[PDB]
RNA sequence: UAGCUAGUAGGUGGGGUAACGGCUCACCUAGGCGACGAUCCCUAGCUGGUCUGAGAGGAUGACCAGCCACACUGGAACUGAGACACGGUCCAGACUCCUACGGGAGGCAGCAGUGGGGAAUAUUGCACAAUGGGCGCAAGCCUGAUGCAGCCAUGCCGCGUG
RNA sequence: CCCGCAGAAGAAGCACCGGCUAACUCCGUGCCAGCAGCCGCGGUAAUACGGAGGGUGCAAGCGUUAAUCGGAAUUACUGGG
RNA sequence: CGGCCGCAAGGUUAAAACUCAAAUGAAUUGACGGGGGCCCGCACAAGCGGUGGAGCAUGUGGUUUAAUUCGAUGCAACGCG
RNA sequence: AGGAGGUAAAAAUGUAAAAAA
């Protein structure tokens, strides 16, 4: 509407937010995995997760969600970061992927072997 | 660690010496025990509370496609 | 980000370059730029195009080509048709190597490769047969341009596992 | 490129099966442990969790994360209030 | 936050980080109102006689025990099954 | 039938004793 309005001041488009704040275009991260600890979500649900803090490698203290059940790590032994929200954690915006560097995959677990580092037993 | 206290304010000396013992016994005392832990509790009324949100949410979340 | 600029705006004359020009001095005029967005700050190589989209636009500029710019950092020239120069020279600095301590040497953002950073990205391969260039009367000589292979499912396309 | 031998030998996975969206049952755990892109699932019968078997999708690829556009006529000049 | 205006109180201009999957409008049906109107019941008023006071009977809670069987536990459990 | 004044009062929350770690 009016296009005198229009030509002096353009259509300035709205900035399109990313939701994975690691840095731009990073796919995926190493991490220290810093203080590992346990706590709870919100409201709907109830549950005792195991999430830790991450310092990064770019020195961002970012807050990760642990996947899986049998975890490995405290304190060092660093791993592999990438992106995903869970809802529960209020405040959580990074994954952690198991079978990571210095994490194994969590043994009997025999489906949903693409991630969570389950190998295929060939025998 | 080679604690050094004033005992000052007082023209006696053995009236020094008393105001010394009371600086004694308070110092070492406010170290000594500290605070109690073991702190948080388990949740009371999740066992209801919480669930009395799932008791009538449900009822409401049945779509049945349109 | 509201004013910005003082060889700065123009004039005249001399100097100057292959070439007109404050490109440079002497003197005169007091102007010129500015909301149609100047100075100032952040970001960025640009384009034919690429991806998507009904279209218009939105994002982008790896690969191929055109153009600009850079060569450890800054500056400055010289030879010459042309650079004010990747693999030439002079000076200063930073960082390494050689040393008889006097004094010298060096530049992979060229092809491979090493460490390193990183989520991640390949052999210290072979040969100038073809094409292109350079030089030469020609024959020829050199070329990690180029031509192929090694490595990778990285994508596309295709057959197979009857 | 062509020719011969050729024992089927030497060659099939991964995601998903609550709705969104093609695809189901049982056992184990009992809001504990976990799953999840969105709403959400689970209080001892869970088609949504873990596993088993059956099903579907795509295929030498398969899913996740990331980035762009589309959907977004939710920056609308085409094309909004 | 910075600029500007302000004696000051402040005003004007005008973000982002982070965070939820909503917030919101109008109308509809109920429900509720220490909102209004109409109407009914021992609701009250008008009285009669009791409970709660004492004893006893009987049921429940609690407590206790080797057990004090289970269940019922505002009105609508408690001389109940 | 219009009308005109007129006549009205204090009282909260829903783990609500049931926990500690």
């Amino acid at each position: 509407a009016t296009v005198n309005q229009l030509v002096r001041k353009p259509r300035a488009r709205k900035v399109a937010k990313s939701n994975v704040p690691a840095l731009e275009a990073c796919p995926q991260k190493r991490g220290v995995c810093t203080r590992v600890y346990t706590t709870t979500p919100k409201k709907p649900n109830s549950a005792l997760r195991k999430v830790c803090r991450v310092r990064l490698t770019n020195g961002f203290e970012v807050t990760s969600y642990i996947g899986g059940e049998g975890h490995n790590l405290q304190e060092h032994s660093v791993i592999l970061i990438r992106g995903g929200r869970v809802k529960d954690l209020p405040g959580v915006r990074y994954h952690t992927v198991r079978g990571a560097l210095d994490c194994s995959g969590v043994k009997d677990r025999k489906q949903a072997r693409s991630k969570y580092g389950v190998k295929r037993p060939k025998a | 660690g080679v604690i050094v206290i004033k005992a000052q304010e007082y023209r006696s000396q053995e009236l020094n010496r008393e105001a010394a013992l009371a600086r004694l016994v308070a110092m070492i005392k406010e170290l000594t025990t500290e605070k109690k832990a073991r702190r948080p509790t388990r949740p009371t009324r999740a066992s209801k509370e919480r669930r009395l949100a799932s008791k009538a949410q449900k009822s409401s979340v049945k779509a049945m496609r349109g």
